[PDB]
């Protein structure tokens, strides 16, 4: 809806990052003795409205070097504002395009490619996917942004949040579902019961014949006090050009970024914890031609079942 | 005149001294409105730089009509019937009247023999007659049961003329009488007097074929938009529809000319009073093309 | 007091238009959300590939004000029921791409028309749709073939219930859905009375009237019929939107004229008694009885 | 599984039918003076355990000409019992293709392809879909075996089945959504209320560049006794080649022919019809990317509700 992307457009911390991150991109790729030859081709994947467009048209103007733009989106509502916007301002600079990633032909080549495909645990709106059907008509010399992204896990303890889940229930399905799937929430009233520790990360372009998105991991978190386990907490941190960077994770936050909340993963039965103990855990992420899922459970102190067997309760559809 | 023209072209008509009008509205983006103009030169179209005379309008241009030599008569988005006047030096475009009579949009606007009258038709159902010389409706008729597509008047007696609806009715109307109305597969949607002959006409279905009344033939793929005689002393036709080609048949429904040099949809013919062989055509791609005819 | 809109088919510019209507005292503004001659191809080329933009932006407006003073309407051309599969399919894929953009709009309605006994595939449609606002049906009074004057020669004029029928079948399509209601068009002559009591149960949210049922005062002030007055009053009890369509035909006198009289209206009628008083905000209100031997109080 | 296969196979009638139209499409194609010159390039898709493919070697044998054989097989399990019958038996002539037809990159092209994807209601295991993205490796004086289906429909009265459906009701969703699914079933204790009608129909090669399998159907069946309505049971008939055919409907069946029993699709409530009157009823097949389904509904005497919008209680997975 255009609400939703009004509120995604108000935050102005991301887009002078992105703005400094293709600035800084751009003096590096250019020398300052063919400014007026080397005419460097970028792409916004993901254009929604525009924001993104009018960051670059403004990095390229603080540099001083030249540049043309496509821009992609496989919305039609969100195509019409844009080809508006370019009908009346833009001008000859951009052409828009209504397709998706992984299908369009290129006419030519990119230098730089940008996109804003990152949910609250980074992949879970599908970047890596997305951005892999797309790096054919990226050249050698070729650069994205952001380049990486990393995820992060923490354990928490909330009678409030567990209730809220207990809540969820609802008719013409398994009376445990609302357990096997995560949440988008701003942490209040919680104990959190240990740092957190990295999961799973990707970086872009991936020059590997073995493609696989596909993922393991198990974690170590130790404890000192007597509680309950009630869920894992998640975060993110990127990288988008270098030096230039955002987080949400309560140690590194970025000032005034409030445009990601946190996720939750809840566990069906809470687990009472000793001090000294460790919690161990273990996620999965997995996938098939049609779906990319996450599956996760407890090992130590005690062990637990695995949750959301294959995507039986949430999916990502492709 | 405006900076720009509209993108979408609706209208053209030849007079007889040569000059050429055409008629566009804008149906996306910011503002919906309409324009009209003149050119003497038709080959310098459509370039508003070299034109002789263009005008604004308020809202949309449907459908327009010379009246006689000085007059255009313009139906409209709005609800209205609109008559404007040339300068005497022909180097602007001036209001007459606008007349809001209709509930909803004016589709469709022809003259009458006397040249005096016109007949309107919406999509309100209504049709009206106009005494054009004072400025008021004569009539209303509610025959219809829908949406009214066209009027057509006849060359040769100024109280008769044709109405097609989507309905599914072909009505003649003759007014001198006091049930003015007399009726007559698919949805018909063009219409069109024989020159010559004072009880022949042709007319145009959804589905492609063309009529003579019968004979028939299958022209197109989609929805015949329009039907035009050619000023010769036996007349062609020209067949113009949404699948975005034109054709030229002779007095036997027989195809004799075929064109594909539009990319949208072809919205009005109209044959040169000079040369007996050449047509010209408009569509909302913003093309005029000029077609010499065998 | 009373709430009602502005029905329009021409729009050049929106912000002056709905200035205006608001200037008049009106409180939303019904309008096509793409323009309505402008015929979209979606299968065949060449046409399939007209540049755009197909329609005017969303920043045009605020979010509430397009949330709270805009009912879309869908564009006349389209005819799902047709009878050529070409036509069919294009009204198809244009329908559903009209309500999307409804959709990305936020609106809080919508209106369809019912002018015809056959509508199961735009139901069909919709119902897709939904399961993927409300939504106005507009169904007359009296039939429009059962509508027109005597003045064919050899197709001669003559039953009340056939518009009730129509809209019945299409919500037993639907499956009784919430969000589907109906929009009744008003004309000069009226039909019975329990067929007006037929109506009663059904879920209207608006009444539709033309500038045609209005005569003219003495003063030259618009008024109505009292058969008429009778069933605004009916009416006003649903608390119903009115919706005012077609043109001024007494130039002389402002749409604020018909309002002020609607209100007028509104103001004298029997007050309400001190049941109907204590029985305000319980209409139509489900519950459970009460037990005073098994429970306490 | 391997059962399924075996009861397939167990139809005599059907193999020698697809054995007989080989026969003729071969002689009609090479004539009896180039026997020994012209091989005929020949696919079976999807190919199973192979009695298609030996039915192909009886033909040819039969009349006497020159094959070349491609088998195309999905599913591995099956493709494992292909190679063996393959190393042991067929030899060279065969080749062995584990692939989905629309992925296949085809060495050369086919003179004639060969399928049995049918089931009760003819296109509702997905043979179009299929056949369409095969067909550019068929040549252009191609054949396809079955070349024609057509689909049947008609009404009915049970109480028994409709309490069968009554039964079919599980629990975690919609407690009416075993009406909206429909179920192959040898019908006994039924009556029928009028001759079936045809509803859809298919032909191969499609030489068109609008490809739509996409459908919409009206009928009308009248009445002659006072009833209840409960379903519609449906048939189909194919043409293999020319005069070659198979058919289920009651009228025309093929005798000792018993590989598929008839279809049902129910509604829920019941409909009161009398003597006189007469059934209508819409039908629509309907398709996005993922998925293929069905809708119906009836519109006289009264009027019911839609049945299965979106797909919400029964989809054919792509
Ligand atoms: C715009 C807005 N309001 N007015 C005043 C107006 O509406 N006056 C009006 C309306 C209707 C009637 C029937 C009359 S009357 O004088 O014929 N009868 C009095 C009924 C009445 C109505 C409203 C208030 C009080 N009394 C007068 C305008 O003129 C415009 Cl342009």
């Amino acid at each position: 809806e255009s609400q939703t992307y009004e509120v995604f457009e108000k935050d102005p911390i991301k887009y002078s990052q992105y703005q400094q991150a293709i600035y800084k991109c751009l003096l590096d790729r250019v020398p300052e003795e063919e400014k007026d030859t080397n005419v460097q081709v970028l792409m916004v994947l993901g254009a929604g409205r525009g924001p993104l467009v009018n960051a670059s048209l403004r990095a390229a103007k603080q540099a001083d070097r030249r540049i043309k733009l496509y821009a992609v989106e496989k919305n039609p509502n969100a195509v019409v504002t844009l080809e508006n916007w370019q009908f009346e301002e833009w001008g000859s600079q951009v052409t828009v395009v209504s397709s998706d990633m992984r299908e369009w032909v290129a006419p030519e080549k990119a230098d730089i490619i940008v996109s804003e495909l990152l949910g609250s645990f980074a992949d879970n709106e599908l970047s890596p996917e997305c951005l892999d059907g797309a790096q054919h008509f990226l050249k050698d010399d070729g650069v994205s942004i952001p380049g990486e992204y990393t995820s992060f896990l923490a354990p928490i303890s909330s009678s409030k949040l567990y209730n809220e889940v207990r809540a969820c229930r609802e008719k013409d399905r398994d009376p445990e579902a609302q357990f096997e799937m995560p949440y988008v929430v701003r942490l209040h009233n919680f104990h959190q019961l240990s740092a957190p520790q990295p999961c799973f990360t990707f970086s872009h372009p991936n020059r590997d014949p073995m493609i696989d998105n596909n993922r393991y991991c198990t974690l170590e978190f130790p404890v000192e006090v007597n509680t309950v386990l009630h869920g894992f907490a998640g975060y993110f941190e990127t990288v988008l050009y270098q030096d230039i960077t955002l987080s949400i994770r309560p140690e590194t936050h970025s000032p005034g970024m409030f445009s990601w909340f946190p996720i939750l993963f809840p566990i069906k039965q809470p687990i009472t914890v000793r001090e000294g103990q460790t919690i161990c855990v273990r996620f999965w992420r997995c996938s098939n031609s049609k779906k990319v899922w996450y599956e996760w459970a407890v090992t130590a102190p005690v062990c637990s079942a695995i949750h959301n067997p294959t995507g039986r309760s949430y999916t990502i559809g492709l | 005149a405006p900076a720009c023209m509209e993108r979408q072209l609706e209208a053209a008509r030849y007079r007889s001294d040569g000059a050429l009008l055409l008629g566009a509205s804008s149906l996306s983006g910011r503002c919906w409105a309409g324009s009209l103009w003149l050119f003497k030169d038709p080959c310098a179209a459509p370039n508003e730089g070299f034109c002789s005379a263009g005008v604004q309008t308020e809202a949309g241009v449907a459908d327009l009509t010379w009246v006689g030599e000085r007059g255009i008569l313009v139906a409209s988005d709005s609800g209205a019937v609109e008559l404007w006047e040339l300068d005497e030096n022909e180097t602007l475009i001036v209001s007459k009247f606008c007349k809001y009579e209709h509930d909803d949009i004016v589709s469709t606007v022809s003259v009458l023999s006397s040249g005096t009258q016109a007949v309107s038709g919406s999509k309100d159902i209504c049709i009206k007659v106009w005494d054009l010389a004072q400025q008021v409706v004569l009539s209303s008729y509610r025959a219809h049961a829908a949406q009214v597509t066209c009027v057509a008047a006849s060359p040769h007696k100024d109280s008769v003329f044709l109405s097609c609806s989507e309905d599914n009715r072909i009505l003649l109307w003759d007014t001198r009488c006091p049930k003015p109305a007399s009726q007559i597969g698919y949805l018909p949607t063009s219409l069109a007097w024989h020159p010559q002959q004072s009880e022949v006409f042709v007319f145009g279905d959804e589905n492609g074929t063309v009529s003579l009344v019968v004979l028939s033939s299958a022209v197109h793929s989609q929805c015949v938009t329009g039907l035009v005689f050619s000023p010769h002393s036996v007349p062609f036709l020209a067949s113009l529809s949404e699948d975005c080609s034109l054709a030229v048949l002779d007095s036997s429904l027989s195809e004799l000319f075929r064109s594909q040099a539009h990319r949208d949809f072809v919205r009005d013919a109209t044959w040169s009073p000079l040369n007996h062989s050449l047509l010209t055509t408009v569509g909302w791609d913003h093309q005029v093309v000029h077609h010499v005819v065998p | 007091r009373v709430s009602s809109g502005r029905d329009l088919n021409c729009v050049p510019e929106i912000a002056d238009t709905l200035g205006a209507v608001a200037k008049q005292g009106f409180d939303f503004l019904c309008m096509p959300v793409f323009h309505p001659r402008f015929k979209r191809e979606f299968i065949q080329e060449p046409a399939k590939n007209r540049p755009g933009p197909q329609t005017r932006s969303d920043l045009l407006l605020s979010g509430r004000d397009w949330n709270t003073l805009i009912v879309g309407k869908l564009s006349p051309w389209i005819r799902p029921d047709s009878k050529v599969e070409k036509i069919r399919r294009n009204s198809e894929a244009a329908m559903l791409q009209e309500l999307n953009f409804g959709a990305y709009l936020g609106l809080p309605a919508f209106l369809l028309p019912l002018n015809q006994e056959d509508n199961t595939n735009l139901a069909r449609v919709l119902t897709n749709h939904i399961h993927t606002s409300m939504f106005w049906m507009r169904v007359p009074l009296v039939a429009p073939e059962d509508l027109r004057d005597d003045i064919i020669e050899n197709a001669p004029t003559t039953g009340e219930e056939k518009t009730w029928m129509w809209w019945h079948n299409f919500r037993t399509l639907c499956d009784y859905s919430k969000r589907i209601a109906v929009a009744l068009e008003i004309g000069a002559d009226l039909p019975s009375n329990h067929v007006i009591d037929r109506w009663l149960g059904e879920p209207i949210k608006a009444a539709i009237l033309p500038t045609s049922i209005f005569l003219t005062n003495k003063k030259g002030f618009p008024v109505l019929s009292k058969m008429h007055q009778r069933l605004i009053f009916r009416l006003l009890k649903l608390e119903v939107q009115f919706i005012i369509t077609g043109t001024n035909h007494h130039s002389e006198k402002e749409f604020c004229s018909y309002l002020q009289y609607l209100e007028y209206l509104s103001q004298n009628r029997p007050p309400p008694n001190a049941y109907e008083l204590f029985a305000k905000g319980y209409e139509d209100y489900l519950q459970s009885p009460l037990q005073p031997l098994m429970d306490n109080l």
